[PDB]
């Protein structure tokens, strides 16, 4: 039974999205007010605001935190057709490093690959062009390159990487539409990297999946050899992309399909380690999912 | 108009707007692996013959409350 | 006597033991008959016996709770390449006392 301890953001407006960094210890709240705050846990047991500022010129829907390794580094998205990447330097200096402006319409989605191939980020776009940056000098934050770009021939509103980190998993995305288009057309995609052709191809798509996306998470690995997807359409999905042995051939499955929300589910995430799903729908309530050695899903907890 | 996230710790944070828990919202951290942290530390790895080394791992695992771990180590 | 031929020994079967009271007490004691006759493969299935049946992996009730300790690699796979290997060896003495026990750890 968790308690509900509730802080005072004091934000001017909405929150979109909040996001704890490598260590459990840091968290950072982006706002619709063009602000972007971090809270750090003290030893008597309480976050307070250490550093806010003016961010963006538009509404900032998401900001994710970086490796360790390469620093303290943010990255934001906005309504302001932008991205942006920030680094705190030693008080609460956080400076601004670039700007890519490369987008059209909106950008949606805002994610830093893996850490195991180097500084990447991926960047979606309400016209439906998902395109992936690289720092080749892993410590100039300045300089960003454009590597690849896919086009999907759909509207944008979601991604996330596959964190699988050994010598066997091609790197793969995925992205979901938000499309209410009155044709049933698959609203979620998959694409992977082709080690021979330096670029990327899609792999498959979920065509059981015709009602609109509002997120996609992948499950951590930590040892598995097949992958595990969890969807937030209408009721909380979660599907299976076990390979067949040598793009590539996956046979997808599925496994969870919970309507227990009566109402959209909006954002999902995951534990730490694949075991544990959590949900968030318009009823206003977090709910918790988990296995039981039958690959039986059921619930494991509810929280207001 | 909502936000989700985990932790290291089991801490949910969770952000939704005050027409469903309008033009602002309310968060609270939600503190809902301790086994993690003292096997790693109190395991043995090198050192010693095999035999000792199953016999701490053991009785370290049994110590700690799971068994159907402890008495992996003993058949090994 | 054509004792030396077959897959049983009398000498074994006359100090067995089987107490359904405490099957953990029986094991050991199996496991000092077969040092006591001669068969290194015997005290080694005895020691795993004992090892394998201790009261502390009993079975729940609930399965969302923790998985049994028969899924194990352990517990049903070990026992059964074990008596894969007795059959074809075609020894029905430590078949019967494998399976008596652990049917009756039930």
């Amino acid at each position: 039974m968790f308690v509900a301890r509730s802080i005072a953001a004091d934000h001017k407006d909405l929150i979109h999205d909040v996001s704890f960094d490598f260590h459990g210890r840091r968290m950072a709240t982006c706002s619709s007010d063009q602000s972007v705050k971090v809270w750090d846990k003290s030893e008597s047991g309480d976050w307070h605001c250490t550093a806010s500022w003016k961010t963006h010129s538009g509404s900032v829907w998401r900001v994710t935190w970086a490796h360790p390794e390469f620093g303290q580094v943010l990255a934001s998205c906005s309504f302001d057709r932008t991205a942006a990447v920030w680094e705190e330097i030693v008080q609460s200096h956080w400076v601004k490093r670039t700007t890519l402006v490369d987008s059209r319409t909106s950008v949606t989605d805002v994610k830093f690959a893996p850490k195991h191939m180097g500084l990447m980020l991926a960047t979606c776009s309400a016209d439906g062009i998902v395109r992936i940056y690289e720092a080749p000098d892993v410590m100039n934050l300045s300089q960003w390159s454009l590597q690849h770009e896919i086009s999907c021939k759909l509207s944008c509103s979601c991604i996330s990487w596959n964190p699988s980190s050994s010598r066997a998993h091609s790197p793969m995305i995925a992205v979901g539409s938000d499309d209410s288009s009155p044709n049933a057309m698959a609203k979620v995609q998959i694409f992977e990297y082709n080690e021979n052709t330096r670029k990327y191809a899609k792999a498959e798509t979920l065509m059981t999946v015709t009602d609109p996306v509002h997120d996609i998470a992948f499950a951590p690995n930590l040892g598995r050899s097949f992958h595990i997807l969890a969807i937030a359409t209408k009721d909380v999905r979660i599907f299976t992309l076990k390979p067949v042995r040598k793009p590539t051939k996956f046979e997808i499955h599925i496994v969870a399909q919970f309507d227990n929300h009566n109402s959209q589910v909006w954002r999902v995430s995951w534990n730490i380690t694949g075991t544990v799903l959590a949900s968030s729908g318009d009823d206003g309530c977090v709910r918790l999912w988990k296995a039981n050695y039958m690959d039986n899903w059921k619930c494991t907890g509810i929280l207001k | 108009p909502e936000g989700l996230c985990y932790g290291l710790f089991g801490d949910l944070a969770f952000a939704a707007k005050e027409s469903l828990v309008l033009a602002s919202s309310a968060l609270s951290v939600f503190e809902t692996m301790r086994w993690f942290v003292d096997t790693a530390e109190r395991y043995a790895l090198a050192g010693r013959p095999l035999a000792e080394l199953c016999d701490h791992n053991a009785k370290v695992a049994r110590e700690l409350g799971r068994n159907q771990v402890a008495q992996t180590w003993t058949m090994l | 006597d054509i004792a030396c031929l077959l897959p049983v020994h009398k000498s074994l079967g006359e100090l067995y033991i089987l107490n359904v009271n405490d099957i953990q007490e029986t094991c050991q004691k199996n496991a000092a008959s077969a040092l006591l006759v001669g068969r290194k493969d015997l005290v080694q299935v005895w020691s795993l016996a004992t090892v394998a049946t201790d009261l502390c992996l009993g079975p729940k009730s609930d399965p969302d709770l923790e998985t049994p300790w028969a899924r194990h690699p352990f517990g049903r796979q070990l026992l059964e390449s074990l008596l894969a290997h007795y059959c074809r060896l075609r020894d029905v003495q430590t078949l019967a006392m494998l399976c008596s026990v652990f049917e009756a750890q039930s």
